[PDB]
């Protein structure tokens, strides 16, 4: 019953956080989604209306229900412009659902195709991976519940979470599953009519549940995978052996849950593990772990590089906190008082969530804006106080 | 008369309880707060010079210079193995190669409007509830005012002198709740911060 105490202790600390938000953020928007989301992905488009005090940003959210109909969600976020101020505690329209498409099961992950962001792949609790074109379905859903996935993709025996669209190769989509396999679908050529598509290739390397999968950002033939193997694998599509990857790295001391490649480096990537640390890897030499980001107090499930900064990285886990790391800060001299707070590499802690953070996304248009969604149904659109990373 | 603990003590403990708890897992770094700015001894200039590709070369040099049926799935909670609830040198270990004159402030405690018990902590601007060294007097007041809202802090200057009048706040009480699996909520936005 220490869990019942843990509840008040959480809320006393949520109050303290709230009270200080003005001194830690340039922006905090907090929204209770009708049903909680297991995914968050900032869409790349921005509507900048003529002479308005804001911009329109869109998000690829989803649902998770307790015996209710599930949806593929696209909501819209109104973000203020630099000159403009505006403050609310909603009655106004700031965050709202644009489209709610019928989905058959809770949305594990939802990721848009970089090439055509109208196309969204989804990881479903059922074996199959679905692809929807939000333009191909109405903005107001069908009350029948009748979910018509534009394309169905079979090859997995179980559900999973890892999902990656190849940037440099249109239609190439990768899935990670509890079935130890990675499936590769090519929808580009082979679009046809036939709603069901069987995987082009299946990667049977990992010895436990495959947690994540992501393509490399410059090589179209390279991708990485992490499993409960406590390992990270570097795969080359070009190779004929679908059981052996190019490299199998002993990444962590526990279950690795996520990987993210640096958008500025063709070598750097990071991995998030159950071992409560983020590991830094260089593709050039995988025999050496570059560094272990220490601060998380529980399992890490999402590790993501900031699009706007080469040295900025963020991580979210089961400690209800999201940490922001600056590599440029690694091994900097700290005062005993400075040291007291955290490693120099630790730039920021986001204490706005009262529950485990499921996903988070860096806004691709507004530097330092992050969307972090938790199981308590809360969605935050935050941005840390500029003085934290900026110098006059 | 020591009846003052009937108003105080309880909050003093809630804050002492949280001191041990918050040291373990923070809600924020004190150094990140705008009023705690000075805690951070370091700067941001090392970033426009920093190139992540140059990191391996350094690590290599370092190493070289060494001679209701609710199933709790690990990712979600769907409504042995998979906890069931019913209520009706290896790369593996941690690697960190690139790392390796005194003022007196009086605290006047007020209880049932009047009656003041005055404790002085000449220990500079250290927080009486969470031990933290606020270092600067402006910071201490903000710290107290925001991190200890169960109390009402009022600064009074005097050439003798300086004092913080501590009373018990009378208006205290997206939160946490007892949830089994997924829960339906009523959608509502809130803008907590918005700086131009
Ligand atoms: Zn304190």
């Amino acid at each position: 019953f220490d869990d019942a105490v843990e509840e008040r202790v959480i809320n006393e600390e949520y109050k303290i956080w709230k009270k200080n938000t003005p001194f830690l953020y340039d922006l905090v928007m907090t929204h209770a989604l009708e049903w909680p989301s297991l995914t968050a992905q900032w869409l790349p488009d921005v509507t900048r209306p003529e002479g308005k005090d804001f911009s329109i940003h869109r998000l690829v959210l989803g649902t998770h229900t307790s015996d209710e109909q599930n949806h593929l969600v696209i909501a819209s976020v109104q973000l203020p412009n630099d000159d403009a101020q505006f403050d609310a505690s909603h009655v106004s329209g700031k965050i709202e659902i644009e489209i709610k498409i019928n989905h058959e099961g809770e949305v594990n992950r939802a990721r848009y195709m970089p090439q055509n962001p109208c196309i969204i792949a989804t990881k479903t609790p059922s074996s199959d991976v679905l692809v929807f074109d939000y333009t191909k379905h109405p903005s107001k859903p069908d009350p029948s519940g009748e979910c018509n996935p534009d394309l169905r993709l079979r090859g997995h025996q179980k559900e999973g979470y890892g999902l990656s669209w190849n940037p440099n190769l249109s239609g190439h989509l990768l899935s990670a599953s509890d079935d130890h396999t990675i499936c590769l679908w090519d929808i580009s050529a082979v679009p046809k009519e036939g709603k069901v598509v069987d995987a082009k290739t299946i990667f049977t390397g990992h010895t436990a549940v495959v947690e994540d999968v992501s393509w490399h950002l410059l090589h179209e033939s390279l991708f990485g995978s992490v499993a409960d193997d406590q390992k990270l694998m570097i795969w080359d599509t070009r190779s004929n052996n679908t059981s052996k990857p190019s490299h199998s790295v002993d990444a962590h001391t526990a279950e690795v849950n996520c990987l993210s490649f640096n958008p500025y480096s063709e070598f750097i990537l990071a991995t998030g593990s159950a071992d409560k640390t983020v590991a830094l890897w260089d593709l050039r030499n995988l025999k050496l772990k570059l560094h272990s980001f220490e601060s998380h107090k529980d399992e890490i499930f999402q590790v993501q590089w900031s699009p706007h900064n080469e040295t900025i990285l963020a991580s979210s886990g089961t400690d209800r906190r999201l940490n922001v790391w600056d590599l440029s800060k690694i091994g900097e001299e700290q005062s005993p008082e400075d040291a007291e707070d955290g490693p120099p590499e630790l730039l920021f802690i986001h204490g706005g969530h009262t529950a485990k953070i499921s996903d988070f996304s860096w806004n691709p248009n507004e530097p330092w804006v992050i969307c972090s969604v938790s199981e308590d149904n809360i969605m935050q659109v935050w941005q840390m106080a500029e003085n934290i990373y900026n110098d006059e | 008369h020591e009846l003052f603990l009937q108003a105080f003590e309880k909050p003093t403990q809630i804050y002492r309880f949280l001191r041990t708890r918050n040291l373990i897992a923070p809600i924020f770094l004190h150094r990140t707060l705008t009023y705690m700015s000075h805690r951070n001894s370091r700067t941001n200039i090392k970033r426009k010079t920093f190139k992540v590709d140059d990191m391996l070369s350094k690590v290599e040099k370092m190493k070289g210079e060494q001679e209701v049926k609710v199933c709790h799935k690990k990712r979600k909670d769907v409504s042995s193995h998979m906890v069931k609830s019913y209520s009706l040198k290896s790369t593996a270990p941690i690697a960190k190669p690139l790392a390796t004159q005194k003022l007196r402030i009086f605290y006047q405690f007020l209880y049932n409007n009047n009656t003041r018990q005055q404790t002085e902590a000449r220990d500079d601007l250290h927080c009486p509830w969470c031990t933290l060294n606020c270092r600067k007097l402006y910071s201490l007041l903000k710290h107290l005012k925001l991190c200890h809202s169960r109390f009402i802090f009022n600064y009074v200057y005097h050439p003798k002198g300086a004092r913080i009048d501590v009373s018990i706040n009378e208006c205290y009480d997206g939160f946490a709740f007892s949830r089994n699996g997924p829960v339906k909520r009523t959608p509502i936005t809130h803008i907590l911060v918005c700086r131009p």
